[PDB]
C-alpha cells in the first residue's frame, strides 16, 4: 500500500491500532 | 491541502459595501483582498499541510525528567522513582495542547536514560520502567514484588541499548482528555483538571543488584501525540505556569508580566 | 435587524440586535442512542424546563469592570429545571442565552458577551491554594469584579478580568462563542449553545459545562442623567435531560 | 466476623419493626468489599471498566418465615442515603420473599463517562443500601433471626480494559523451592 | 398468581397477589387533542415523574379502625412530581397504587382497599361547619381514624369510618375500584387509575381527584409474637402532565 | 470481539417475574438491565479483545532471578548456577495462571543479564545458558563436558549483546500443564504439582576464562505465554505464597491476613 | 420441580430439588479413540459399576463447620467399582453426585455443595511440611472439620474451611460446579461430572480427579426437637473404564 | 498475508510452530 504527499510504501508491521504511524488528512 | 488563489479585481463603484460590517454579530467579517483593492491574479502553491493538527502536536516533546539517585546501602529499599503521569508539567508541551478545551489521541512515549557516573567506573546498569495504572500496587522498594510486572507493562533499558520507546492508546474513560475542568470532586474539592487526569503513575528502578559504583540515572521522557483531534480552541497561556492542573499564575512577590512589550507612544511602533 | 425568540411559555423580543450566534455552529439536541451511556430512560420535562429563565439584573457603571456566571448552577433554583437538576445525578442540556441591555442614542459603551466551555478560573494566589466550591457556585447573582478583600482569599478566584481569569489575555477571548453589545448599535445579544463536554451527561452539581462572561471593554460614558444602566440576563435551557433518578441532594 | 463464613451472611430480626437500614456497600467493582469477589478480583487486573452489575440475594430463614426487603442503588453525585425515603427515590427493587429464595437485581452502569477507574479515588459509583420494607415475620416456635446472602456478577453489559497488576495480593520476601 | 410492576427507575414485586384491577377499566393516557383546553404545550416529565413513590408505612393493630389519603396531594413532596405540581397551575395524571402488607400463615385479617373519586367527606358536626383545607391535605402521613378530640373540631372531618366518611354505608363501598387484602390469601393489592374528573386538567393543589381508603373490615387477630404489622403504600403516577408554567406556589 | 448493546425497555406489569430466581440451582441468574428498569437504548462499542485469555497471560513477566557470584580461585569448579524450572516461584505470574486448573501454551523466554562490577573494571564476560532436560547430565563445574551442549539447547550472551530471548513449545507429556494436583507419588509421597512439573533445569556458566576482575552476574528470567488455552477456573490466591508446588500458606508466628479490609459497621462503607 | 435418577440397579428420588447441574456442561462419556493412549481393550463393567453407591451419613449441627471427600478413592470399597479400581492401574470415569438432606418447614440453614477438580489442599503449617497420603484418602467417612489437635499435625491438611482449604476465599468458591441446599427451599442437590483431567485416564489410587466439598454457610438453626440432621451422600460413577489389568494392589 | 484488528502484514519468518507471534481470536 503506497501513496503521494507534498511514491512510497507503508503497511503497518504492528497489530495494535496505536502502534501505527502518523495519520493522513 | 491547498490555499485558494487570488483573483484579478476591478474598480468597484457598487451600491453594495462588503467591507462595512459589524463585529457585534460575534462573526469574523468576510472580506478578501480583491473586495477592497484592484488586485492581481495569483496562482497560489502555498500549503497548509504543516498547519494540520497532527502536524502540530504530532511532534515529540519532553514532559518529565525523572532523576534517580543510586544509594549503595539500603540498596533494596530505595533506589526507585515515581511519577504521577501528566503533561501539565513542562510548559512547551502543555501550552500547545492547552490551546484547546479537549483533545483525543494516542501517545508515543520515548525515553532517554542518562548515566552521570560517580565512581571512576559505570559498570553495568539496568533500568526498569513499569507503567502503573491507578489501582495497581505501587512499588515501595527496589525489590517490591510489584516489579514482577505479571500484568503491568514494563520496559527495560540498559547501558548501550538504544533509546527505548513505545506506543500508548488514548486512555481516559471519556471521549477526550480534558485540557481544563470547570468542576470539583464528589466531595466539592480540588477544582481542577486534577479530578480526572489521574492516569496512574510511572515507576523506574535499577535492576542491577547491589554493587560498587555510586551513580545517577537521568531518564528523560518524551511524547508525540498521534491520530489527533481537538475541539473548542482557547486563548493561549499568557504568562508562566505556576502549578499543574491549576490555571493559577500569581507568583510570590513578583509582577504580573505578560509578554506584551510596552512602547512610548501609539503614534510610533 | 429584529428578533423574536420563543421557548416554553416564554417569548423574548429585541427591536434591535446583531443576528444571534450559534455555539460552535451546532444546534442543540437530545442525546444520541449511539453516544449515550446512561442506560436508563432519561426524563425530558420539555416546556416546563426548556423555558426562559430571567436572572438577577446587575448594574453597570462607568466603574464596572466585569461579571460572570457559570452554567449550569446559576439556574439551580429555577423551577423544575433546578429541581430536576439535584433529584438526578446526571443531566445534559444546551441553552439560549439572551443578554439584554438598553440605553439611548446618547450613551456609549461596549460589552463583550462570551460563553466559555470548561472555564477553569485561577485562584488569585501564590502557591498551593485552590478555588472554593462555594465561590464558583454563586447562583443567579453571579460574581462581580470586586477589588476589595474577601473572607478567605485563600480560596478566592483571581479578580483579574483582563486576564480572562485564567492566564489568557482578554482580546484573545473572541476565540469563544461571543457577541458585543455596543449601545450605539445593538441593545442585546443572544447565543444558543449545544451540550459541550467530553461525555454524554455530567453531574449538574459537581461541574459547570459553561461559563458566561461579560466585560465593559468600553466604559459606559454619558452626559445623560442616568449614568448607571442595568444588564439583564435571560437564559433558556434546551433539550433538558436527566438520568439517575433518586432523592434530592442538598 | 472477619475470618469466618459469617462475614458472608447478614442477619435479620423478627424484632425490628421499622424502616431500618441493614447494610450498604460502595459500587465500584474493586470497591470494598466487592473487590475480593471473583469479579472484583478480576477487575483488579485492569484499570478501566464499564457495565451493569447483577446482585443477587438469598433468604435462608425457615420456610414459614416471610419478609419484604428493599434493595436500592443510589446514583453517585450524592452521599449514602440516611432514611428509606432518601434511598428509594433512586433505582430500586422491592423484594418479596415467598417461595423462590433468590432475587437478582441490577446496578445499571450509569456513568458520566464510558469507562471508570477499577481503582477509584474519592469518586464513587453510588452504593447499595438495604432496608426493611415490611418486617421479618415468623410463626410461634421459629428462629427469630434470618441469614441473608449476597452475590455479584457482571451483565451482558460489563466490560474491562487496560491490563495491569493486581493489588489484592502481594509477595514480600521469597518463596521456597 | 405473581406480579412485577415497573415504572420509571422503579420496580415492584409480590410473590402473591390477587390480579390487580384497573380503574373503571380504562388504562391511563395523555390528554386528547380533542378534549384539551389548556392551549399551551403541556410538560411531560416522564420517567422522572411517572415513577414509584413509597409513602409512610402506617401501623395496623387489633384496634385500628381505618386510614385514608387523597390524591393528588399526598405526593406533594415527592420529587419533580411534587415540584412540577405547584410550579404549574394545572396538572393531570392517573396512578398505579400498590398497597403491600405481609404477615404470615399464622395470622388472620382483612382490609378493604378502595380508591375513591371526588371523595367528599363530611365534617363531624351539627350545623354550619365545613372541613378545613389543612385537614383534607395530610400529605404522605394520611389521616388516621383517631377517636379522641381534635384541635378545632369545628373543621374536623367525621372520624366515622363505617359511614365511609360521607353518609354512605361501608359495604356498599365496593361500588368503587377496590381490592381486598386478606392475609390468609394475598399479601398486597394493586390498582391503576386513569385521570377521572369532568375537565381535562385541574388544579393539583385546590382539589384531590382521588382518595384512597383502607379499612380493617376484619380485625388483625393472631397468636404470634408480632401482633402489629405495618402497611406500606407505594404509588406511581402515570402520564404526568402540567400546564400553566409559572412560579412555585406555597 | 463485541459486547451486546442495551435495548430500550418498557413498563412491565407482567405475571412473569425474571428477577426472581434461585441460586440453589447452582446457576447464575439470567437478568439484564432492561428486565428491571425502563432503560435507554445504547449502542455499545466496548471491546473484550483485551479480556482475551492470550491477552492476559500473553504478557511477559519475571519467574526467576539467578544470581551467579564470580570467584577467581577454583574458577574451574564453581561459577555455575542451577535452577529447577517452574513458574511457581514469582507470585505476580503464578497467581494469574493459578487462576485455572489447567493451562496449555508455548513459552517465550526472555533474558536480562546484569553485571554488577566489583573490580574497577568489568572486562569481557560471556555467559552460557544451557536448558537441561530431566535426565540430561547436570554440569558440576564451570568446565563440565556438559557445556559442549552437543544436543542440548544452549544460548550465549556477552556484555553488549542485546537481551537474549527464545521460544519454547509447550512441553509436558499430557495435554496441559497442571496448575494444581490432588495426587501423590508412585510412592504415596509429595502431594503436589511437584509430581509432574519437573521440566528439567536451567543452567548458566561464565565462559570467559580465568581472569582478574571479581564481579557478579544477575540474569533475570522473563516469560510470555503464547497460543493459550485454559480450563476450570479456580478462585484466585487469597494470601501470600509460602512455598512452590504447595498450596500451603500458614506462616511462622503471624496472622492469617487476607486482603479484605475490615470496617466499623455494615450500615456504612 | 421434582426428579428421578436411575443408574444400574438403583434409582433416586427427591420430591423437591433445584434442577441438578452438569459439570462444566459436558455429559460424561467413554474415552475417545482419538484421545486414548491406553493401547489395550479397556473394561467397562457397566450396570455393575455405573450404579449408585450410598456413603456414610455425616451429622450436621448448629456447630458443624464443613466436610469433604475426594474422588475417586471415597468409593474404594464399593463393589466391583472399588475392586476394578485397584486391580487396574488406570481408570476413568465421571459420576452423578446426589447430596440429600431433609429437614422441615420449621428449620433454616444453607449448605454449599461444590465439586472440585484437582483439589489441592494445604497442610496447616509453617515451612517444609506436606500432606500425608493417608489424610487425603479418608474413604467413605470423609474429613470432618475438627479443630482439636491431630496425631501428626506435621502432615495435616489445614482445618481452615472458609479458606477453601487451599488459600482461596470461600465465596469465590462458586466458580466451581456447585449447588446450594437451603432447607427452606430445596432438600437435596445433584451434580453430574464428566471425566476431567489432562490425560485419558489416571491412576485410581495415586490421584483424586475430584473432591466434593460441603459447608454450612448458614448455620442450622431451629426451634424444633431435632436440632441435628444427617446429610447423606450418594454417588454413581458413569462410563466406568479400566486398563492395565493385573493383580490387586493393597 | 495481512489483516484488520481493534492493515498490516505478517508472515512467519520462523520454521517452528512455537516461534510464531501471538495468536488471533
Ligand atoms: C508511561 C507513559 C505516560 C504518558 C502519558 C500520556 C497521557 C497524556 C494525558 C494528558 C493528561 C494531562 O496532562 O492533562
Ligand atoms: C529454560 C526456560 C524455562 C521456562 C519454562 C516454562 C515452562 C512452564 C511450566 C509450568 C510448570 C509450573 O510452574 O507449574
Amino acid at each position: 500500500a503506497q501513496v503521494s504527499r507534498q511514491n512510497y510504501f507503508n503497511i503497518n508491521y504492528f497489530k495494535d491500532a496505536a502502534s501505527n504511524g502518523a495519520s493522513k488528512l | 491541502l491547498v490555499v485558494p488563489n487570488i483573483n484579478s479585481s476591478n474598480p468597484t463603484t457598487s451600491n453594495s459595501a462588503p467591507a462595512l460590517d459589524a463585529a457585534e454579530t460575534g462573526h469574523t467579517s468576510s472580506v478578501q483582498p480583491e473586495d477592497v483593492i484592484e488586485t492581481r491574479y495569483v496562482q497560489t502553491s502555498q500549503t497548509r499541510d504543516e498547519m494540520s493538527l497532527e502536524s502540530f502536536l504530532g511532534r515529540s516533546g519532553c514532559i518529565h525528567e525523572s532523576k534517580l539517585e543510586v544509594t549503595l546501602a539500603n540498596y533494596n529499599k530505595e533506589n526507585f522513582t515515581v511519577w504521577a503521569i501528566n503533561l501539565q508539567e513542562m510548559a512547551q508541551i502543555r501550552r500547545k495542547f492547552e490551546l484547546f478545551t479537549y483533545t483525543r489521541f494516542d501517545s508515543e512515549i520515548t525515553l532517554v536514560p542518562c548515566i552521570s557516573a560517580l565512581s571512576q567506573d559505570i559498570g553495568h546498569i539496568t533500568m526498569q520502567y513499569m507503567y502503573v495504572p491507578p489501582g495497581a500496587p505501587v512499588p515501595n522498594s527496589r525489590d517490591d514484588y510489584a516489579w514482577q510486572s505479571g500484568t503491568n507493562a514494563s520496559v527495560f533499558w540498559q547501558h548501550g541499548q538504544a533509546y527505548p520507546r513505545f506506543s500508548l492508546p488514548f486512555l481516559s474513560v471519556a471521549s477526550a482528555y480534558y485540557m481544563f475542568y470547570d468542576g470539583y470532586d464528589e466531595q466539592d474539592q480540588n477544582y481542577g483538571t486534577a479530578n480526572t487526569n489521574n492516569m496512574g503513575s510511572l515507576c523506574s528502578r535499577i535492576v542491577t543488584e547491589k554493587h560498587i559504583h555510586k551513580v545517577h540515572i537521568m531518564t528523560r521522557i518524551y511524547h508525540k501525540a498521534k491520530h489527533v483531534k481537538a475541539w473548542c480552541p482557547r486563548p493561549p497561556r499568557a504568562l508562566e505556569y505556576t502549578r499543574a492542573h491549576r490555571t493559577n499564575f500569581k507568583i510570590e512577590d513578583r509582577s504580573i508580566q505578560t509578554a506584551i512589550v510596552t512602547r512610548p507612544i501609539i503614534t510610533t511602533a | 435587524r429584529i428578533i423574536q425568540i420563543t421557548r416554553g411559555d416564554s417569548t423574548i423580543t429585541s427591536q434591535d440586535v446583531a443576528n444571534a450566534i450559534v455555539a460552535y455552529g451546532v444546534w442543540p439536541h437530545y442525546l444520541s442512542s449511539k453516544d449515550a451511556s446512561a442506560i436508563d430512560k432519561p426524563s425530558q420535562p420539555d416546556t416546563s424546563s426548556n423555558r426562559f429563565y430571567t436572572l438577577r439584573s446587575v448594574t453597570w457603571s462607568s466603574s464596572s469592570k466585569g461579571w460572570w456566571w457559570k452554567l449550569p448552577d446559576a439556574l439551580k433554583d429555577m423551577g423544575i429545571f433546578g429541581e430536576n437538576m439535584f433529584y438526578h445525578y446526571l443531566g445534559r442540556s444546551g441553552y439560549t442565552i439572551h443578554v439584554q441591555c438598553n440605553a439611548s442614542k446618547f450613551h456609549q459603551g461596549t460589552l463583550i458577551v462570551a460563553l466559555i466551555p470548561e472555564h477553569q478560573i485561577a485562584s488569585a494566589l501564590h502557591g498551593n491554594v485552590n478555588v472554593g466550591y462555594n465561590y464558583t457556585h454563586p447562583g443567579e447573582t453571579g460574581r462581580e469584579v470586586k477589588a476589595e478583600t474577601r473572607l478567605n482569599p485563600d480560596l478566592q478566584p483571581t479578580e483579574e478580568y483582563w486576564l480572562n481569569f485564567d492566564g489568557t489575555l482578554l482580546g484573545n477571548i473572541t476565540i469563544f462563542p461571543h457577541q458585543f453589545i455596543n449601545l450605539r448599535s445593538n441593545n442585546s445579544a443572544t447565543i444558543i449553545a449545544p451540550y459541550v463536554n467530553a461525555v454524554p451527561m455530567d453531574s449538574m452539581r459537581s461541574h459547570n459545562n459553561w461559563s458566561l462572561v461579560i466585560i465593559p471593554i468600553c466604559p459606559l460614558e454619558t452626559s445623560s442623567a442616568i449614568n448607571t444602566i442595568p444588564i439583564t440576563i435571560s437564559i433558556s435551557p434546551m433539550c433538558a435531560e436527566f438520568s439517575g433518578a433518586r432523592a434530592k441532594r442538598q | 466476623y472477619i475470618n469466618s463464613e459469617n462475614m458472608y451472611s447478614v442477619v435479620l430480626q423478627s424484632s425490628i419493626n421499622a424502616p431500618d437500614k441493614i447494610f450498604s456497600i460502595r459500587t465500584d467493582v474493586a470497591s470494598q468489599p466487592l473487590a475480593t469477589t471473583l469479579i472484583g478480583e478480576i477487575s483488579s487486573y485492569f484499570t478501566h471498566w464499564t457495565g451493569s452489575l447483577r446482585f443477587s440475594f438469598m433468604f435462608c430463614g425457615t420456610a414459614n418465615t416471610t419478609v419484604k426487603l428493599l434493595l436500592a442503588y443510589t446514583p453517585p453525585g450524592i452521599a449514602e442515603p440516611t432514611t428509606r425515603k432518601d434511598a428509594m427515590l433512586g433505582t430500586h427493587v422491592i423484594w418479596d420473599v415467598g417461595l423462590q429464595s433468590t432475587i437478582s437485581m441490577v446496578v445499571p452502569w450509569i456513568s458520566a463517562s464510558h469507562y471508570r477507574n477499577t481503582s477509584p479515588g474519592r469518586s464513587t459509583s453510588g452504593y447499595i443500601t438495604c432496608w426493611y420494607q415490611t418486617r421479618l415475620v415468623i410463626p410461634p416456635q421459629t428462629p427469630p433471626t434470618a441469614r441473608l446472602l449476597c452475590f455479584v456478577s457482571g451483565c451482558k453489559d460489563f466490560c474491562l480494559r487496560m491490563a495491569r497488576d493486581t493489588n489484592l495480593h502481594l509477595q514480600s520476601g521469597a518463596i521456597a523451592q
